């Protein structure tokens, strides 16, 4: 179990870690997050109390180096820092939980929803997606344009998941016109999963993170993406049995984390309807379906 | 964007464009089987692409011949349509393609922009016009040339026949889609109207007769009586 230490909470704000959340007063004694879970990534996020604009955050693997947090005054954010001097960490760290400093990661010892939603999230494909190859975790807000969408401004500050467009040369072979606009299989499982992630379990990692970057931070462009990664399967006619069966998990866990009160906004009505009711894989979905029907049958 | 009566001029502007009708690509008769059942016959059908600033019909013919052993026509058809309307555009010269097509049919659009995704820059575009070009079948010559076909065929047709010579182009789509829309509500009615006169002809080269300018005036005029007759016979008015 790993450690992220705040040199200080200067300023009110609400901490996410993972799916849990907490609130801190402006100058409370807060001192960080413990008992982090090793093997999976997380992702530390924050919303100011004074300006609910901008829930930023960061995704990182207590596996790849000491990491802490510290508020910048001049640029008015809760910065993530690597400490490169282990001894100097191990005693910070140390010292705060002996003071009892430090919110204990919370996790019940039944519940397996972290891992279920990161299931095929690595950090290394994260830090493609996200460039800013200097540090080892990486800087996401709810403001951050999607390649994608910077096509259709500011290049450094992108993220860079993969393009997926119906209409568009990649996705239609010549000749084949209606039969792949109608069948999305040969761009699916050609174009994406064998020419550009190489197998499914990199396309669930980007579709994964797509998820939690739109619901931890209401980024429209990663939402657009998660939608897009869906879409693309459930309109694909020919798709191994281990991929359906996989993501019907994922999505089942996917629709089971997210809130209530945001369904409205993270959720496309036509993607949602498309894929349970008139797509090929409209059968092949069952918990997704199930718990969609009984969360949202609204949408539906 | 979409075509509309803001924006009708730009129809008669210097731009090539081209309207696409998919109406009549698959035309079937319905008819019972010998177990009273229901069948389908299909019959030829056309693509009918139209530059409305010259009169240029190319009428690109429809074998039954197309639909054979093939499933979900009514889908296929808007996808034959595309296939035969990009493969049209890039059979002419650079310099005669459309910078626009307009498809009176929304379904057109994704067939049309998948089949020209080779054009980016030629816009697809919608209408909410209610054009009444399904009635190209009620000109003669043109049912004739389809119904006779043996196998895919383009034909070539003025529309406006020498009507340019003497109207704007603006004035030559008004009378074609009133002719149209009158054949339309009422072929029969509307046919006696354009034959009634013996002396006035139909040129060998030629779909609509050699009316005068006068002539073509009382002809309108007995158009505009016939849509709006039928429009009171068909609603008591
Ligand atoms: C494709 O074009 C047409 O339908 C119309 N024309 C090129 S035309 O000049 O009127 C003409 C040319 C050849 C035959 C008949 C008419």
């Amino acid at each position: 179990m790993n450690t992220v230490p705040f040199t200080s909470a200067p300023i009110e704000v609400t901490i996410g870690i993972d799916q849990y959340s907490f609130n801190v007063k402006e100058n409370q004694p807060f001192h960080g997050i413990k008992d982090i879970p090793i093997g999976h990534v997380h992702v530390i996020h924050f919303q100011h109390a004074d300006n609910s604009s901008m829930r930023y955050g960061y995704w990182f693997d207590c596996r790849m180096g000491n990491f802490y947090i510290q508020y910048d005054p001049k640029d008015g954010l809760y910065k993530m820092m690597e400490e490169r001097d282990g001894a100097k960490f191990e005693n910070i760290v140390h010292n705060f939980k002996e003071r009892q400093m430090m919110v204990s990661y919370p996790k019940i010892d039944e519940d397996d929803t972290w891992y279920n939603l990161t299931e095929f999230v690595q950090m290394d494909k994260i830090r493609k997606i996200v460039r800013k190859d200097e540090n080892q975790f990486s800087y996401v807000d709810s403001s951050m344009t999607t390649v994608q969408e910077n096509e259709l401004s500011d290049p450094a500050h992108s993220l860079n998941y993969t393009v997926i467009n119906f209409k568009s040369r990649e996705a239609i072979r010549p000749g084949h016109e209606m039969e792949d606009f109608l069948d999305k299989s040969y761009y699916l499982n050609t174009v994406m999963l064998q020419g550009i992630f190489k197998n499914s379990s990199n396309y669930f990692g980007e579709l994964q993170f797509a998820f939690l970057n739109a619901m931890f931070f209401g980024n429209y462009g990663s939402s657009l993406q998660w939608h897009a990664m869906i879409e693309l399967i459930c309109s694909s006619a020919t798709v191994p049995k281990h991929m359906l069966d996989k993501l019907d998990e994922i999505l089942y866990y996917q629709i089971k984390t997210l809130p209530e009160q945001y369904s409205d906004i993270l959720l496309n009505e036509r993607v949602w309807n498309i894929c349970l009711y008139s797509s090929f894989q409209k059968n092949s979905l069952h918990n997704t379906e199930k718990i969609m029907e009984n969360k949202y049958p609204e949408l539906l | 964007g979409a075509m509309n009566s803001s924006n009708y001029a730009e129809l008669f502007n210097n731009d090539i464009k081209l309207f696409v009708d998919d109406t009549n690509v698959y035309r079937v008769t319905v008819h019972k089987t010998f177990e009273g059942n229901v069948a389908t016959k299909a019959i030829n059908g056309c693509i009918f692409t139209l530059n409305p600033k010259t009169g240029h019909l190319f009428l690109k013919i429809i074998h039954t011949s197309v639909w054979a052993g093939q499933k979900r026509l009514s889908q296929l058809a808007k996808w034959k349509t595309a296939e035969e309307v990009s493969a049209l555009v890039r059979s002419l010269p650079k310099e005669e393609q459309p910078k626009q097509i307009i498809v009176t049919r929304k379904a057109m659009l994704d067939p049309l922009e998948v089949h020209m995704l080779d054009f980016p820059n030629i816009a697809i575009r919608p209408t909410e016009l209610r054009l009444p070009f399904s009635a190209a079948m009620s000109i003669d010559k043109l049912s004739d040339v389809v119904m006779k076909a043996t196998e895919p065929q383009m034909v070539l047709f003025n529309i406006y026949d020498d009507w340019l010579d003497r109207i704007s182009s603006y004035t030559a789509f008004s009378r074609l889609t009133l002719l149209l829309r009158a054949l339309k509500t009422n072929e029969e009615s509307a046919k006696m109207i354009l034959l009634s006169d013996p002396t006035i002809t139909i040129k060998s080269y030629h779909l609509w007769p050699s009316f005068t300018d006068e002539q073509w005036i009382t002809i309108e005029s007995q158009m505009r009586d016939l849509i709006l007759t039928e429009y009171g016979r068909k609603y008591n008015v």
